RNA sequence: AGGUGAAAUUCUUGGAUUUAUUGAAGACUAACUACUGCGAAAGCAUUUGCCAAGGACGUUUUCAUUAAUCAAGAACGAAAGUUAGGGGAUCGAAGAUGAUCAGAUACCGUCGUAGUCUUAACCAUAAACUAUGCCGACUAGGGAUCGGGUGGUGUUUUUUUAAUGACCCACUCGGCACCUUACGAGAAAUCAAAGUCUUUGGGUUCUGGGGGGAGUAUGGUCGCAAGGCUGAAACUUAAAGGAAUU
């Protein structure tokens, strides 16, 4: 039912290292574990495998991500930058 | 096993000599094992491929950049930094860039640069939690820790030391100009205590 | 009393005794 | 026919510019202001002085040669009170009434996009 | 010192605080074709001929 | 007591403006309360205009203007500018003399 | 106590050619010393002037054409075009009340790779039979206007790099030939060139520099 | 040079302020800008591309009562404040002081930290104003203006009348407020609703009951906090207050 009111995957650290300390860890921690969608295959299989790494459970696609998920905020703006300067050099 | 952004073991073609001799180029956010990278003057941009920064555009960011056309990589290697590429100029091959301290130390437009930002993104962005994950941390790195406070440590074993108090005694603001021993703190402080304000550069 | 005022000065003296109980909670 | 030379005058409150320089700017000949004509302050921007500053910079380049002067007047702009000060006009004035060759009399101003918040406040200087 | 002479020629009202002060319009008697509002003193009517000291000038309202 | 139909001034049919910088004391006003004035004002003042296109070189050229924009904000308006204060009947008199 | 005039070494302005009395001014610098000169000094500069001036017709009496000086062929500075700007009192008079204002901008090369960023105003206006005390535009239609006056200047561009188009700058064949095409969609009034400018120029290329510079 | 009632603090043989060709940076998008546009509201003012969206209208298109308003509850909600990264140009709580002053912890001046802005989240409050519930019908004309639409062998369009576009004339619903009297209504002020209400009843949510005490105590509830929400009583007093006239 309802294990953990607003300290869901944060019951393995107790009462320790203070309350705004794990809040952050909770919002990071959880988004890496996820059973992460592999946008190659579609299926999330694409499991995150140590730092910066995610597996997938067919065809093994190993991704290049970040320490706690698949793509940072200014790895995506990486995308538009060289595709936008990508058609600049072909056109 | 002791940094935090994958290392792609590409096996590379030698045109030499029939034969596979695996070169090793950090990892970037957005590669896999199945990329297809290109190396060289006349490659097209794309993460991952890599040739000279005279070879690219303005704003085309990188990491594991040389300094001289030949070192084999050396800045932006850490977990995520990356490089911008601003000031240019085809002929004196030169390319006046952005590092991740934000130094605006301009190299040649010869210097590789593996395009991408690297595979690490907001680690230290996460807090270590318990001193365990600290420990094993280094464990895999060097015995450079836990390191113990100065003012601890008896006035022998360093200048910090003694008191009875705890105090230091004299500012931690040791000259850029003193020696082994005497150098035990902030070195060459242009400004010290609580940062605020402008920054970065003027 | 703009009363604006009158609002700030309950808002420290209701905060003033927020303290003052929990010392004896 | 004529050698060419801007003013670039700067008409607004507290001071008065008349540095008139060459058609590029590169190089410049004389500058001068209003409060060097005056110990007192206050009447800086003020005409008497703006007119006894024209009077010098008009006499300083009838020394150097140059006959015609575009005068550039321009308004403190930017994100302050832009409106040409009580110099710009006394100073104009006494440009013709020493009798340099005026010409091709245009503005220039900074005049912005809004930008950035003006200094004051909200409630602003008030008194 | 370029001395010039002015004409009379426009009285018009009065400023200044205590209001002493007259706008007059006058014109220059070496070569007029040209009028300057310079202010006065004390009583003036449109046929006096006044002594300038200063070439290029003007004023109008005061406070 | 109400006294202002169009109120500050109008706002009706939608709900922020945004509020240009007066242009005596800096004050944030919004653009309705904003009370506007165009100063046109060509660049010389009295028969300056005189030796101007006289001690000048070109015929007389054109003679250019200053087109420049003025926002007061109420008391700077109010200092014996643009207003005198009005009366409750023809306080809703919107003309240029 | 060494008065800059003492070494004040005056020169003057020579306009490329495309125009006509390519005497504008002269001007002054320090004196070519030992080590260091002025013929090697500025240049960098520029000379932002009326065209009318430049011209020989006072009816241009806006659009103030920039130089940048190139060569100093002995005291006479042979300058090129570095752009056109608009001049603000002309400009400021061009936007009234009770109207819509139509600004584009687009940045292409010649074809002696000259890279340059031309601007163009362009004003709404009434008819032979209009009642209401103003004037606008559907917005969309504003888009239209955008997106062809943006369109007319790259279409017939490249053409003899800046020489031709300076040279088509001056017969205002763009304020004529933007309301021309822009018939079709709506009146409009003034329709100017607005500014223009060089911020990427090739080589120093004194091979094309002096087809005008004789 | 700055700057003011005027000074000052301040910056200046190291050449400032000023002028000029440039460079980078954050921010902003004026002028066009309206008794105007769209948005539920807070709002939203540069360009192009993209991604869906909503409203009016037009419709011999469609389902067919599927509906109107709504305690609990749910989303967005200015700015301030906040947690942490990026960025930090201007301004700028604090502070520093320079003044005037009797004093000035004030207003005026110079610098300047948070903030300012964005990214991922919070925070749920403004005289968040139309101090005016939503829904409907009706009681009134005028002219504007805004979006679509009807018709005018109409204006203007010349490459040929090619076609349309803008514009003018009446019409037209839906916008937007405005003007004009009051038939009515309102304590007045004023209002096409605040009208159709002692001739008092179209559906309907909420709220208020002399003034203080007090949006406080308390507890509960949300929140990291600030504080939000929820909300007494005792006791004391005959006025508080509205509008308007002199």
């Amino acid at each position: 039912a309802k294990r953990t009111k607003k300290v869901g995957i944060t019951g393995k650290y107790g009462v320790r290292y203070g309350s705004s300390l794990r809040r952050q860890v909770k919002k990071l921690e959880i988004q890496q574990h996820a059973r992460y969608d592999c946008s190659f295959c579609g299926k999330k299989t694409v499991k995150r495998g140590a730092a910066g790494i995610w597996t997938c459970s067919c065809c093994k696609k190993t991704v290049a991500g970040g320490a706690y998920t698949v793509s940072t905020a200014a790895a995506a703006t990486v995308r538009s930058t060289i595709r936008r300067l990508r058609e600049m050099v072909e056109a | 096993s002791g940094r935090g952004a994958p290392l792609a073991k590409v096996v590379f073609r030698d045109p030499y000599k029939y034969r596979l001799r695996e070169e090793i180029f950090i990892a970037n956010e957005g590669v896999h094992t199945g990329q297809f990278i290109y190396a060289g003057k006349k490659a097209s941009l794309n993460v991952g491929n890599v040739l000279p920064l005279g070879s690219v555009p303005e704003g085309t960011i990188v990491s594991n950049v040389e300094e001289k056309p030949g070192d084999r990589g050396a800045l932006a290697r850490a977990s995520g930094n990356y490089v911008i590429i601003i000031g240019h100029n085809p002929d004196e091959n030169k390319t006046r860039v952005r590092l991740p301290s934000g130094a605006k130390k301009v190299i040649s437009s010869d210097a590789r640069g593996v395009i991408g930002v690297i595979a690490g993104g907001g680690r230290v962005d996460k807090p270590l939690l318990k001193a365990g994950r600290a420990f094993h941390k280094y464990r895999l790195k060097r015995n450079s820790w836990p390191k113990t406070r100065g003012v601890a440590m008896n006035p022998v074993d360093h200048p910090h030391g003694g008191g009875n108090h705890q105090h230091i005694g004299k500012a931690s603001t040791i000259s850029r100009g003193a020696v082994s021993g005497q150098k035990a703190g902030l070195i060459a402080a242009r400004r010290t205590g609580l940062l605020r304000g402008s920054q970065k550069t003027q | 009393m703009r009363a604006k005022w009158r609002k700030k000065r309950t808002r420290r003296l209701k905060r003033k005794r927020r303290k003052v109980r929990a010392r004896s909670k | 026919s004529q050698v060419f030379g801007v003013a670039r005058i700067y008409a607004s409150f507290n001071d008065t510019f008349v540095h008139v320089t060459d058609l590029s700017g590169k190089e410049t000949i004389a500058r001068v202001t209003g409060g060097m004509k005056v110990k007192a302050d206050r009447d800086e921007s003020s005409p008497y002085a703006a007119m006894l500053a024209a009077q010098d910079v008009a006499a300083k380049c009838k020394e150097v040669g140059i006959t015609a002067v575009h005068v550039k007047i321009r308004a403190t702009g930017g994100t302050r009170t832009k409106t040409p000060g009580p110099g710009g006009q006394a100073a104009l004035r006494a440009l013709a009434r020493s009798g340099l060759r005026i010409g091709r009399i245009e503005d220039v101003t900074p005049v912005p996009s809004d930008s950035t918040r003006k200094k004051g406040g909200r409630r602003g200087r008030r008194l | 010192t370029p001395v010039t002479l002015a004409k009379v020629i426009k009285v018009l009202g009065r400023t200044g605080s205590r209001g002493g002060v007259t706008q007059v319009r006058v014109e220059f008697l070496e070569d007029t074709s040209r009028t300057i509002v310079r202010n006065v003193k004390g009583p003036v009517r449109e046929n006096d001929i006044l002594v300038l000291m200063e070439s290029e000038r003007e004023a109008r309202r005061l406070r | 007591p109400k006294k202002r139909a169009s109120n500050g001034r109008n706002k009706k049919g939608r709900g922020h403006v945004k509020p240009v910088r007066c242009v005596n004391c800096s004050k944030s006003i919004p653009k309705d309360k904003a009370i506007k004035r165009m100063a046109i004002r060509n660049i010389v003042e009295a028969a300056a205009v005189r030796d101007l296109s006289e001690a000048s070189v070109y015929p007389e050229y054109a003679l250019p203007k200053t087109y420049n924009k003025l926002h007061y904000c109420v008391s700077c308006a109010i200092h014996a500018r643009i207003v005198r204060v009005r009366s409750r009947e023809d306080r809703k008199n919107r003309a240029p003399p | 106590v060494v008065d800059p005039f003492t070494r004040k070494e005056w020169f003057d302005i020579k306009a490329p050619s495309t125009f006509e009395n390519r005497n504008v001014g002269k001007t002054l610098v320090n004196k070519s010393t030992g080590l260091k000169s002025a013929s090697d000094a500025l240049k960098g500069r520029v000379v932002e002037v009326c065209l009318a001036d430049l011209q020989g017709s006072e009816d241009h009496s806006f659009r103030k054409i920039k130089l940048r000086v190139d060569e100093v062929q002995g005291k006479n500075l042979l300058t090129n075009f570095h752009g056109m700007d608009f001049t603000t009192d002309k400009l400021r008079s061009m936007v009234r009340k009770w109207q819509t204002l139509i600004e584009a901008n687009v940045t292409v090369k010649t074809s002696d790779d000259y890279v340059l960023r031309i601007f163009a105003i362009a004003f709404t206006r009434k008819q032979a039979n209009q009642v209401k005390r103003h004037s606008y535009a559907q917005s969309s239609h504003i888009r239209a206007i955008r997106k062809v006056i943006s369109e007319i200047l790259t279409k017939e561009v490249q053409g003899s790099t800046l020489a031709q188009l300076t040279s088509k700058l001056i017969p205002e064949v763009i304020n004529k030939e933007i309301e021309n095409a822009t018939k079709d969609i709506f009146p409009l009034q003034n329709i100017h060139v607005r500014k223009v400018k060089l911020l990427k120029q090739p080589k120093f290329d004194v091979g094309a520099l002096m087809a005008l510079h004789g």
